[PDB]
């Protein structure tokens, strides 16, 4: 449920971790669009 | 739409923009008799509720009885429900943040309505409510407060929780006037009250009472601006001065020509208020300069919405507010920054016009501020045009700046859809 918090703790880590843009985004994106877009585009 | 784009009406007092917004007009303003009821504010955009003076329905609506009704009506006019009490005077209405019609009965009774099919939750104040009566009373999210016949105060934690407590003790002069404080507005982020008693400004905390006194005759109606630095007092002798929230000396001060009854009396916003003056509507600019509404009916109530007044009147709704920073930047009159820049590329593509796509690029520097202070903006409009045209504005910067946030625009897209 909470999303927000949960990308909080990658974003935390740094833009690395996630390493390919589009396969964070596809997942995320699916989930909940433009709420948690904003966030997961932000984070890197 | 002719009311998508009311600009025209916008003038600058006292080196502040200003904005009179006629959102809607009505069809049946001959049939609908504003002289005989109190209109309060929809601080949370809701419903806007007109409470019946049971005292004023004599000879036009020739009730002549105790029995209240409050009719609650959208901005466009139209009521959405009739609610009657059985319970006696109504002391006034206001709303909660979820959009509850909140009703303070003379007695201290209250109720809470939440929909169309007037049911609604149980509220009361402290007994100095059923044993002196009350006198005003104002509605907060944090709770209702309110000023008994005693010139104590009492308040709840919650407008749903009918547990009341003593908010600060009466005063030992003679009272004049008063005006609640919110947590939001006030210093203590709690409720604090201001009394002006024998000539002098008491200030009550949740825990203490500052006694501090300021050089003027007897006070009249007290408002206070939506930022707790500083509050706008009349007096019965028509001299008006502002108070700091830490008071060494006045802010400022506004001369008459005249002594006035400023009944209704709130701030459209952080730099002026709007008085009713029975026939007449004065705004009060915070270099004391004096602008003027005029209005047939035979008495103009005002709207205390929140950050700014609107103005009841049988053929529109006159929206009187102080004009928003972000909005100054973006419909302001000759404002020169870049987000009304933005807003006149936007004139420019309505008129096909090359100019729209230069005024883009000639403030690149700052583009990624103006764009932001246009979606801040766009929320802030009321009107279909307006809207539009905010939006657009943050569009073409968004089309150019490599540092902004596309979905933030998509969100306030879907906000103002």
């Amino acid at each position: 449920k909470d999303e927000s918090a949960l990308l909080e703790y990658l974003e935390s880590q740094g833009e690395e971790p996630n390493y390919d843009p589009d396969f964070a985004l596809r997942l995320c994106i699916q989930h909940r669009r433009v709420l948690s877009c904003a966030h997961i585009y932000t984070s890197m | 739409m002719d009311t998508a784009h009311p600009t025209a009406s916008w003038e600058q007092l006292g080196e502040r923009f200003y904005r009179k917004i006629q959102l809607y007009t009505q069809v049946f303003d001959q049939d609908f008799d504003l002289d005989n009821y109190i209109v309060t504010g929809a601080p949370y955009g809701g419903a806007i509720a007109l409470y019946r003076d049971d005292e004023k329905l004599v000879a036009y609506q020739p009730s002549r009885s105790s029995r209240p009704t409050i009719d609650i009506c959208s901005l466009s006019g139209k009521l959405l429900r009739r609610i009657s009490w059985d319970q006696g005077p109504i002391k006034g209405v206001g709303w909660s943040e979820d959009e509850k019609l909140l009703i303070v009965m003379v007695d201290g009774t209250v109720r809470c309505y939440f929909d169309l099919q007037s049911e609604f939750t149980q509220f009361s104040l402290g007994h100095g409510a059923e044993e002196h009566g009350v006198k005003s009373c104002r509605f907060y999210s944090h709770g209702l407060v309110a000023l008994l016949g005693n010139n104590a105060l009492v308040s709840v934690s919650s407008y749903d929780e009918p547990r009341p407590k003593l908010l600060a003790s009466p005063p030992e002069g003679r009272v004049y006037s008063w005006n609640i404080i919110p947590p939001a507005y006030s210093l203590s982020r709690s409720v604090e009250v201001l009394l002006s008693v024998n000539q002098t400004i008491y200030v009550c905390d949740a825990s203490e009472c500052e006694d501090r006194f300021l050089d003027i005759g007897p006070f009249s109606h007290i408002a206070v601006s939506p930022n707790g630095r500083f509050c706008a007092l009349y007096t019965t002798t028509g001299k008006v001065h502002v108070i700091t929230s830490d008071f060494q000396s006045r802010l400022s001060e506004h001369d008459t020509k005249s002594k006035i009854a400023p009944n209704y009396f709130e701030w459209c916003g952080n730099d002026a208020v709007v008085i009713a003056w029975d026939d007449e509507v004065h705004l009060v600019g915070p270099s004391g300069s004096l602008a003027r509404f005029f209005y047939d009916s035979g008495r103009i109530h005002l709207i205390p919405d929140f950050d700014g007044v609107r103005i009841l009147a049988n053929d529109r709704c006159d929206f009187l507010q102080k004009v928003p920073d972000v909005i100054e930047e973006v419909f302001g009159l000759g404002a020169d920054s870049p987000a009304s820049i933005l807003l006149d590329a936007v004139e420019q593509l309505e008129m096909k016009s090359p100019k729209a796509d230069d005024n883009i690029q000639l403030i690149r520097p700052h583009l990624v501020e103006a764009v932001d202070t246009c979606v801040s903006a766009a929320g802030q409009e009321f009107s279909i045009h307006w809207q539009k045209q905010l939006l657009k504005a943050a569009s073409f910067g968004k089309s150019v700046l490599d540092i902004y946030n596309s979905d933030d625009f998509v969100d306030m897209c879907e906000t103002l859809r």
